């Protein structure tokens, strides 16, 4: 039914420019609602940034932080713009798109997206490394290193495995790259399948019981 | 506007209550244009309270708002392991004359389940790391609770570098933990020891698991 | 009329 969709998140570089988009669908811009965006930097905690009137006014409203950089449009019955510029990487974030109701009706037309993520960085798409791990010659895993930008996603048994799985939060290296690991303790193979989309990535990795 | 919450983190056990503090700069609209939300890793902020103190639809009655003007209060009641997250107050103010809306900078709560000693793995680098000249070797300590320490030890030296932990929230069944430790080193400077120990140390209790380099 | 929040 009603939902936001942010998109255009991207690894940028610093100094340029970046335009996010958050689409509605189930609805259209009408009244008595605002249409905001809100970033949050990896362990920090999501901070306002701008908000567009969704009726006749398109009044905008910016945190006195962002008007110089930040523009916030109505581009469609649709969609809503955040364009960004002259970034740095204290912009990387994922960026929120959210429905701000009247008040009597915030409760009821709270809706957010899932969030797009934006990565300001002075280096190029870097797909990973994917590396089986196992005991020295049962718990497996793969090694998913070196990439850029986020996400990956890690399925084992193209998804039928899901019992066992532990798959652990990314870490970004000082070289700007990421890293991260997924194991599955199993009692038969068992392939990882590894995805970096951004590089049009797809490995799978059938992880032998040891070294 | 600033909102200000409680602390960074508090702790209770499963059953028990748990207590974040609120408080704005100025007055939200109307004295109670406060919201709660709770916030899991790669989710957006989930509403439990709206109007300081009106529970949104479908949450449990054990998350309790209250507070009026500057100062609010989230009470969980009962804090089961699912309660393990991130919770943000929210404000609301009127645009034309402030911050559209404000958020606290968040209190996390950690809910403390039945205690589990880590099942603690090492594994050795695969062999087509090598050819890349830099080596991962990857320790995890998985299905554990309270908090453990890791550290590594190369030929009984401990190592201070080239060391990258990761934890996994709370498990939203039992409370417990997972973490992946990694060592990283060039090829040349794995090829130059012997032993690779992973040591995880829950309280007084630890785990040693180790491989020797040749053994692989 | 934009409300005033």
């Amino acid at each position: 039914q009603e939902q936001l969709v942010e998109s255009g998140g991207d690894l940028v570089k610093p100094g340029a420019s970046l335009t996010l988009t958050c689409t509605a669908s189930g609805f259209s811009f009408s009244s008595n609602y605002w249409m905001c965006w809100f970033r949050q930097a990896p362990g920090k905690g999501p901070e306002w940034i701008a908000c567009i009137y969704a009726g006749n006014s398109g009044s905008t409203y910016y945190a006195t932080w962002a008007k110089g950089r930040f523009t916030i449009s109505k581009t469609s019955s649709t969609t809503v713009t955040l364009q960004m510029t002259s970034l740095t990487a204290a912009d990387t974030a994922t960026y929120f798109c959210w429905r701000r109701g009247a008040y009597g009706y915030y409760g009821d037309l709270n809706l957010w997206g899932p969030g797009t993520l934006v990565t300001v960085s002075s280096g190029q798409p870097k797909a990973p490394s994917v590396f089986p791990l196992a005991p020295c010659c049962v718990t497996l895993g793969c090694l998913v290193k070196g990439y850029l930008p986020e996400p990956v996603t890690v399925t084992w048994n193209s998804g039928t495995l899901t019992n066992g799985v532990r798959t652990f939060p990314s870490v970004r290296q000082s070289s700007g790259l990421y890293s991260l690991s997924s194991v599955v303790s199993v009692t038969p193979e068992v392939t990882c399948n590894v995805a970096h989309p951004a590089t049009n990535t797809k490995v799978d990795k059938t992880v032998a019981p040891s070294t | 506007q600033v909102l200000t919450q409680t602390a960074s983190s508090v702790s209770a056990a499963v059953g028990g209550t748990v207590t974040i503090s609120c408080q704005s700069s100025q007055s939200v609209y109307k004295n109670n244009y406060l919201a709660w939300y709770q916030q899991k890793p790669g989710q957006p902020p989930n509403l439990l309270i709206y109007n300081a103190s009106t529970l949104a639809s479908g949450v449990s009655s054990r998350f309790r708002g209250s507070g009026s003007g500057t100062q609010f209060t989230l009470t969980i009641s009962g804090v089961q392991c699912d309660d393990a997250a991130t919770y943000y107050c929210q404000g609301g103010f009127p645009c034309r004359t402030a911050d559209c809306n404000v958020f606290g900078g968040g209190t996390e709560v950690v809910v403390k389940g039945d205690p589990v000693a880590p099942t603690v793995l090492i594994f050795p680098p695969a062999a087509d790391q090598v050819a890349t000249g830099t080596v991962t070797i990857v320790c995890v300590a998985n299905k554990y609770f309270p908090d453990v320490t890791v550290t590594w030890e190369v030929d009984g030296t401990t190592q201070t570098t080239g060391i990258e932990n990761s934890k996994t929230p709370q498990n939203s069944a039992d409370c417990t933990y997972n973490l992946s430790s990694t060592l990283t080193l060039t090829s040349t400077q794995y090829n130059s020891h012997k032993e690779y120990t992973c040591k995880v140390t829950q309280g007084t209790t630890s785990v040693v698991q180790s491989f020797n380099r040749g053994d692989c | 009329y934009e409300p005033e929040a």
